[PDB]
């Protein structure tokens, strides 16, 4: 898969969301641009989240 | 009714306060930045969140408002910290002392470092990846200092009290405030309301309105003493800034049932009403004006109750 995105996911999983929920956001925001950092992807994604 | 104080010289009463915070304020006015994390102690209703704006002000920052109830889980406050907040910003946490456990750890390291570390997976990997935030000063407080917060208060500069308000300063608020919604009002009614205000900012501005409300439902010109008393007789508060059923409860436990020790569950039922209410905000005053005490089998009137109600005491 994303070096990248495993690591936001799981962040993300880590700070106490549905796992399968984040990687839903975080994949679909990979696909807007797939070279985006794990940093970015991560708080890109935590305002997505609810 | 959507205007407040805005400079810290705008902020009435906490003298003490004031000073203290005028100097760790002008000095990171003057350094870097950012204002070492305060926070503070103190009984409710003393307008604890407005100094957090009156502050924010003095810098020139914005502010982030949010509960300890609210943060959930890490997420909900790393999605504050990172997005909610730009470099100088003041974050301020109300109930802080009700964060969660998990909460409150990864708090730390966004105090200290501005920097918050989220740890991946598990086993000998146990690999951390950081979100690094922005400057910011945070501004948490406890409506009970009662060690209830853990070392958190390790992780804090500044840590003050707000104090009660004279009832001269309540009034100056009810005062310049009247002024702003026109509304005239004497000197002496204001401060008439502060005696009456329990000593807090809140309790003031609301009676102020319930005056206001019963007041000029008659009239137009001007609210002075006379005006003013009538109206809280009206409500029915006495001199001490008990309420209606504030004297209805002191009273129930005398006469109902013998001035000794009662019990809340044997009180709340016992005159139609719920315990953590007439506990959660009944009690409270009713004990800060010793008319109410509470031992270690029920409640109990004193001495001064029965006097400011007109009975004798009784032995
Ligand atoms: N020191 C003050 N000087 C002037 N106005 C004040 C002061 N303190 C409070 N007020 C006003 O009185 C209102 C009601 O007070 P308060 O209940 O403390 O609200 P708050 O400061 O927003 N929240 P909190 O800190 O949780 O109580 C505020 O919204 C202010 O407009």
């Amino acid at each position: 898969e994303s070096e990248a995105a495993e690591e936001a996911v799981m962040a993300l999983a880590a700070l106490g969301f549905k796992e399968a929920q984040a990687r839903a956001v975080v994949l679909d925001l990979l696909a807007q641009n797939p070279k985006a950092r794990a940093q970015d992807l991560i708080k890109e994604a935590l305002k997505r989240l609810r | 009714l959507a205007l407040r104080p805005k400079t810290l010289d705008e902020y009435i009463g906490q003298e003490r306060l004031k000073q203290k915070l005028r100097v760790y304020l002008e000095a990171a006015k003057a350094r870097k930045e950012p204002l070492e994390h305060l926070l503070l102690f103190g009984p409710p209703g003393l307008g604890k969140t407005t100094l957090a704006h009156v502050i924010a002000h003095e810098l020139g920052v914005n502010l982030r408002v949010t509960s300890g109830p609210a943060i959930e889980k890490p997420g909900d406050l790393a999605a504050i910290l990172a997005n909610s907040l730009e470099e100088g910003d003041i974050l301020f946490i109300d109930e802080i002392h009700r964060l969660s456990r998990q909460a409150e750890e990864h708090l730390y390291p966004a105090m200290e470092d501005f920097v918050m570390d989220i740890v991946i997976g598990q086993g000998p990997a146990a690999r951390t990846i950081r979100l690094e935030l922005p400057r910011f000063t945070l501004i948490g407080a406890t409506t009970r200092p009662g060690l209830i917060t853990a070392p958190l208060l390790s992780r804090f500069g500044i840590v003050e009290h707000l104090e009660y308000y004279t009832p001269e300063e309540l009034a100056q608020g009810v005062m310049r405030d009247a002024r702003l919604l026109g509304v005239r009002i004497t000197e002496e009614a204001a401060l008439e309301i502060g005696r009456r205000s329990r000593g807090t900012m809140r309790v003031a501005k609301r009676l102020f309105r319930r005056v206001r409300d019963f007041a000029q439902v008659a009239g137009e010109e001007v609210i002075t003493r006379e005006r003013a008393l009538e109206a809280l007789a009206a409500l029915g508060l006495d001199e001490l800034g008990l309420e209606k059923r504030d004297r209805e409860i002191l009273e129930v436990l005398i006469l109902r049932f013998g001035g000794g020790p009662v019990g809340l569950a044997t009180l709340a039922t016992a005159l139609s009403e719920d315990p953590g209410t007439l506990e959660e905000v009944h009690e409270p005053y009713l004990i800060r004006q010793g008319l109410l005490k509470r031992t270690p089998r029920g409640r109990v009137a004193t001495e001064l109750a029965y006097r400011h109600l007109g009975y004798p005491p009784p032995v």
